């Protein structure tokens, strides 16, 4: 039901800001002028990038290409994961590697620090099932959610 | 009398497409999924090929929505994705081939219902 | 202001929870001027003088396998080993749990309607939310 | 830009070019290849007309449906002509007549009514102005037709200093007063193509660099007035008209090297040896240019 | 990979049809400037049938060249006869229709399309 | 229930009306905006509520088979009325 | 110089077996010798295993280890942690 | 029954034992036989039988389809053969009707029939056009329907159905030109297969 959020508060045209200091609309030809301008007077750590929740990969790489052509490596995202000890050398380090049909097959699950119910409604509805008929055992470790 | 030919299919310069329409698409290939909002299956025993989606705009008179793609409306229909595959590689448009989904095989039990001791028992009917 | 697409403007890949890879597919096009995301990054490199080395949606995907294949291998869950060693790496240095209690940020279902910038500019998800609060 | 004139389409018929254009002058020579190019693309084409509907029948099918808007007006009329610019983004004026009537002189049609035009879109909003002049305008001619054009064309750039005004040279064509007048029949000539004007006008329109400036549209090449009408005899297999005609037609083409022209908007000068067959196909060794 | 032929049974022969084609096309093309008093010039003319050949010239299949030498042959008498007029002829020069970009960077201002 | 704009424009039944800086109002110039003036949720508020003395009535819109499909509305809620999703039709269990 | 490596190789197929003899053997050594360089593991079914340097201003170079041993891996290592390409 | 339509078992009886007849004589090219519920007999052939086939049913004595009625084509595209060639005989001397059907793809051409019946001149014309089928030894195969350098052949399923190109007057050229098709309103696509089978008997193997 969100999508009608797709609608709403869109932006359709670029915009810069003008004299007074505030944002206008303009063609792309300048929009990407002034930005292409700033690139190329800075660059390594002057040059930063972060990423939101709704992008996707194609952009994450083309973002960091043009990043790393001015030597900058703080390509960042908004969500936090330790990089203490292998970081994000390894996949497994970061991946629900069970996989969600892994589930299924599982007898006990600890969850810890998490309400999947609303961070993952169907990973969550996929538990209750495992629950449901496979006799699963659930046990949390953090705020006792529903 | 029958001769040999050895090169791939490639009737692209015969068909009368223009360049744009074959080299720049994507044809999608794949079976329907079936529509959630029902039960019945009979619109997922085929495979489909169709395009990408380009642009509509609204037309200034009426408003309609107003488009320049030939293709928009273009959906064929096969026996198999090897019958897909082949007519798209023949035409010259780039594809993708996903991998037919079917429903798992479940395990129903009407008796499971009034379980004596599980949590299947179903507190109403 | 450099306007982007929404995921149901362009064909965009995306990887779950389990690093599987998925693509969605353009169902309209972006609104307005609006343009996909990568092609204004690809436009923006060629006018700073650092063109990037890829024109079109196949290209960058060319790409994107060379970064991290798996990226590239549509609806395929590739496994993924060596938690001995991320085990290791993960003791060489200690560093203290704080006494807070675990408290997620969505303890109940007002919470959950609202989350990032297509929700919250939804006014379905806003009847929603008054709707559980009031 | 407001939403309506964004763009959209592959900029054909049915498109949306964001081009909402009022054209006065329209039913005349240059006006049926303006009003073309506008509505190739999809603009918002209004035109104000003073002669008879029947009259502006050839550019209906210029445009898609709805995209060629008619309205009356009148030259002396200011409202009318605040009617017809208040709701577009350019103004075009393309009014002009190569003779004097017993109600409008030179001055009214070069001056006072490109004046008032230019005012009246500059009270409106507009935010483009495309005024026609001559390149060889000159307060010191002998015509008055060219005389006029230099005082309506100071009189333009001070009511709407943004105005973008070009100055072309004698420009022939199928509909042209200029090969067909020779035909019916010491000066250095440059004549250009209609379509090389047209061309110039609308990516003038587009251009964010042409307004505020003065352009000068030729032909790539000169010839010598007698080569012209020798050469457009022998293309129209024949054995080789007011006062103030002659005196234009034999006025040498000035050479303004200061001001830009159609390389500056991206065009590409006709050759007037490719497309004299076009205009002159219907009377039935190139001229040596300087 | 045994198959009926059209006419030829090899890209030679083939390729003997292709080059008979193009002299009749040469051949025709002052005759068709004259005869529908194109404003083309006869060079332009041939520049057109050269493109037009040119673009099929990486065709190594008998069968689809001998196609191509067939409807090239009905459009050759489709002109000779004055089936077409004159709207049909310059159809192929494209004249009303404005230059595509090409480049990236023109894609990209103007549209979505690739 | 048609009122104008700030612009004079007749907004529609739809509440469809040109914004200030639209071109494509230059259509109506030295024409006119058509408009129907009879707008039906006005026309049908004026009819009276029905009183009847069941708890389910049906309503065909009139005229038998020249009305709408004939249709039973539930009068068991006291807080609202019975509409007909037909017509507009209102109904009351007395 | 050096700043991201990324090494990709298959989770069975023997063309990686050296590949995956220095990721358990040898990884960790190397993760501790240069804390803060991006060693980026990537296993993907069915790819033929390699080698990927990125230095500075986006360069990067790519070398094969297939049918590399474990001790050839170790040396294309230490090859490119000792360029500046 | 009112609203059932009545079957003929003795037009259903007649007609098989004349296809048996036929794939008897003819057995280098009849390739399959059959008759319709609604007694229509069909004869599948392969395409080298096309003209002794035809000559066969036209010339002999209890055959005598002296009538050609139709000839056309049918695409479908998920067949290696996608052209599905069509002709419809009638005989008067047994006020019979027959139907033959042969097969191509884009590259084989097909036998001209116009030997056998000067009807078909027309007919391989237009399948030409339309489909793209050559027929080979026809007097004079060109396009019949198309406009004059007509590219493509409308008929196949996936030619689009509005074309590629549309054509207008152009003052500026004087002429009429064609340039790449945009439309006011889009065609509009409707999704009408119902999700539920409808004609068991139909049901093919899973
Ligand atoms: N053609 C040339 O060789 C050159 C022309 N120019 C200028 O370019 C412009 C157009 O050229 P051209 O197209 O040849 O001009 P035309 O004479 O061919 O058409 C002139 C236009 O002005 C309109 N017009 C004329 N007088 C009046 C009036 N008194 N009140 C209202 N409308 C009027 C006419 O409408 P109606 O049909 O109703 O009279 C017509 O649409 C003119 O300004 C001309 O001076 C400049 C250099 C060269
Ligand atoms: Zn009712």
């Amino acid at each position: 039901f969100a999508y009608d959020g797709l609608k709403r508060q869109r932006l359709t045209e670029p915009m810069v800001r003008n004299e007074k200091g505030l944002l206008t609309h303009t063609t792309w030809e300048d929009a990407l002028s002034r930005v292409a301008g700033m690139l190329q007077s800075f660059q390594g750590n002057d040059v930063a990038a972060i990423a939101g929740g709704l992008v996707d990969a194609e952009a994450l790489i083309a973002l960091k290409d043009l990043l790393n052509r001015v030597d900058s490596d703080t390509l960042c995202t908004e969500e936090v994961f330790p990089t203490a000890g292998a970081g994000t050398d390894l996949r497994s380090n970061y991946l629900l590697n069970t996989t969600i049909a892994g589930v299924e097959e599982a007898d006990v699950v600890l969850l810890v620090g998490t309400n999947p119910r609303f961070e993952a409604p169907l990973f969550n509805a996929r538990i209750r099932k495992s629950w449901l008929h496979n006799d699963l055992k659930v046990a949390l470790i953090g705020s006792p959610v529903d | 009398q029958l001769i040999t030919v050895d090169e791939k299919l490639d009737i692209t310069t015969i068909t009368g497409v223009p360049e744009e329409h074959i080299k720049t698409r994507k044809a999608r290939i794949f079976v329907p999924a079936r529509n959630n909002m029902q039960s019945g299956v009979n619109n997922t025993k085929k495979w489909k090929m169709e395009f990408d989606t380009r642009e509509r705009w609204e037309n200034p008179l009426m408003g309609w929505a107003s488009t320049a793609d030939p293709l928009s409306n273009l959906v064929l229909t096969f026996s198999t994705k090897e019958d897909a595959v082949a007519f798209a590689e023949k035409n010259g448009w780039s594809y993708d081939v996903e991998e037919r989904k079917v429903p798992k095989p479940k395990s129903k039990s009407y008796g499971a219902n009034f379980s004596w001791n599980k949590r299947t028992r179903v507190s109403t009917k | 202001i450099l306007p982007g697409a929404a995921y149901t403007e362009k064909s965009a890949t995306y990887v779950n929870t389990e690093g599987r890879a998925q693509q969605t597919k353009v169902a309209v096009t972006p609104p307005g001027l609006a343009r996909e995301d990568w092609k204004i990054i690809r436009a923006l490199s060629e006018i700073a003088g650092m063109t990037l080395p890829y024109d079109t949606l196949d290209q960058v995907r060319n790409r994107l396998e060379e970064v991290s294949p798996n990226l590239v291998r549509y609806d395929d869950v590739e496994g993924a080993n060596y938690f001995q060693q991320a085990s290791e790496l993960s003791k060489l240095v200690n560093q203290q749990l704080l006494a807070d209690p675990l408290v997620p940020p969505q303890l109940t279902i007002k919470d959950f309607y609202m989350t990032d910038s297509i929700s919250r500019a939804s006014q379905t998800m806003a009847k929603c939310v008054k709707a559980v609060t009031e | 830009l407001h939403h309506a004139v964004i763009p959209h389409g592959k900029g054909g018929r049915s498109s949306v070019s964001g081009i909402v254009a009022t054209v006065f002058g329209a039913t005349g020579f240059l006006g049926r290849y303006v009003v073309n190019h506008l509505g190739r693309m999809g603009s918002q084409v209004i035109v104000p007309h003073r002669c008879e509907p029947y009259d502006t029948m050839h550019l209906r099918p210029m445009g898609d449906l709805g995209q060629i808007i008619f309205m009356d007006w009148n030259g002396r009329d200011k409202d009318s002509i605040r009617r017809a610019v208040e709701h577009s983004s350019v103004v075009i004026n393309l009014v002009g007549r190569e003779w004097e009537t017993q109600n409008f002189d030179f001055e009214d049609v070069f001056v006072k009514i490109p004046q008032a035009i230019a005012q009246v879109s500059k009270e409106a909003g507009v935010e483009k102005f495309i005024h026609i002049s001559h390149l060889n305008a000159d307060i010191k001619s002998s015509s008055k037709y060219l005389r006029s054009k230099a005082v309506g064309e100071k009189e333009v750039r001070e009511t709407f200093p943004e105005a973008t005004i070009i100055k072309p040279a004698e420009i022939f064509g199928r509909e042209d007063r200029f090969l067909n007048y020779f035909a019916n029949i010491k000066t250095v000539k440059q004549p250009v193509y209609i379509v090389d004007v047209t061309k110039g006008i609308i990516n003038a329109i587009k251009d964010p660099d042409a307004r505020g400036k003065t352009f000068a549209f030729v032909g790539p090449s000169r010839y010598l007035l007698f080569d012209l009408v020798q050469y457009v005899f022998a293309v129209a297999h024949r054995p080789f008209t007011t006062r103030d005609k002659v005196e234009r037609i034999h006025t040498t083409d000035k050479i303004l090297p200061h001001l830009p022209g159609l390389e500056d908007l991206g065009v590409e000068a006709t050759p007037l040896e490719l497309k004299a067959i076009e205009v002159l196909r219907r009377h039935r060794q190139p001229a040596k240019t300087i | 990979t045994s198959v009926k032929p059209i006419f030829s049974r090899d890209m030679n022969e083939a390729k003997r049809r292709v080059r008979e084609l193009y002299r009749a096309w040469y051949r025709e093309v002052p005759n068709t400037v004259h005869l529908f008093q194109l404003d083309i010039s006869v060079k332009q003319g041939r520049d057109k049938v050269r493109e037009m050949f040119k673009k099929n010239a990486h065709i190594t299949d008998p069968r689809v060249v001998d196609l191509l030498v067939i409807k090239g042959k009905m459009e050759l008498e489709e002109t000779i006869k004055v089936w077409k007029q004159r709207t049909h002829v310059m159809r192929f020069f494209h004249e009303t229709e404005a230059p595509r970009p090409k480049d990236f960077l023109s894609k990209f201002y103007v549209g979505h399309d690739p | 229930g048609v009122r104008t704009s700030p612009t004079g424009e007749k907004v529609t039944h739809t509440g469809q009306v040109y914004d200030d800086g639209d071109y494509r109002k230059v259509r109506f110039v030295g024409r006119q905006k058509e408009v129907n003036e009879n707008f039906a949720i006005d026309l049908i508020a004026e009819q009276p509520v029905s009183q009847v003395g069941s708890r389910v009535i049906s309503c065909d819109g009139g005229g038998g088979a020249l009305g709408h499909p004939r249709v039973y509305i539930n009068l068991d809620k006291e807080t609202k009325t019975g509409t007909c999703g037909y017509c507009g039709l209102q109904f009351r269990q007395q | 110089g050096l700043r991201e490596i990324r090494i990709h190789l298959c989770q069975r197929s023997p063309g990686s077996q050296g590949v995956r003899d220095f990721i358990e053997k040898r990884y960790v050594e190397l993760k501790k010798a240069n804390p803060d360089l991006p060693i980026l593991i990537r296993e993907c079914s069915d790819v033929q295993p390699k080698l990927w340097a990125r230095y500075a201003f986006g360069q990067e170079k790519n070398v094969s280890l297939n049918n590399f041993s474990a001790d050839q891996v170790t040396r294309a290592l230490e090859n490119v942690l000792s360029s500046k390409a | 029954r009112p609203t059932v339509r009545p079957r003929n078992d003795v037009a259903h009886k007649q007609l098989s034992a004349f296809g048996e007849y036929v794939a008897e004589i003819l057995p280098k090219y009849v390739q399959q036989v059959q008759v319709s519920c609604f007694n229509e007999l069909e004869i599948c052939i392969h395409p080298d039988g096309v003209i002794p086939v035809l000559t066969f049913l036209r010339d002999h004595s209890n055959a005598q389809f002296k009538s050609l009625a139709d000839l056309t084509a049918v695409d479908i595209p998920t067949r290696q053969n996608r052209f599905e060639i069509v002709y419809n005989l009638l005989s008067l001397r047994f006020n019979s009707r027959i139907r033959v059907k042969t097969y191509t793809d884009e590259l084989t051409p097909i036998e001209s029939s116009v030997p056998v019946y000067k009807a078909a001149n027309w007919y391989e014309r237009e399948i030409w056009d339309m489909f793209g089928v050559f027929f080979a030894n026809h007097p004079d195969l060109r396009r019949i329907l198309t406009d004059y350098g007509f590219e493509g052949h409308p008929f196949r399923k996936d030619f689009p159905l509005s074309g590629y190109v549309e054509l207008r007057y152009d003052d500026e050229v004087k002429r009429v030109v064609a340039e790449p098709v945009e439309l006011a309103q889009e065609f509009r696509k409707f999704d009408l297969n119902s999700p539920w089978e409808a004609f068991p008997a139909y049901r093919q193997p899973p």
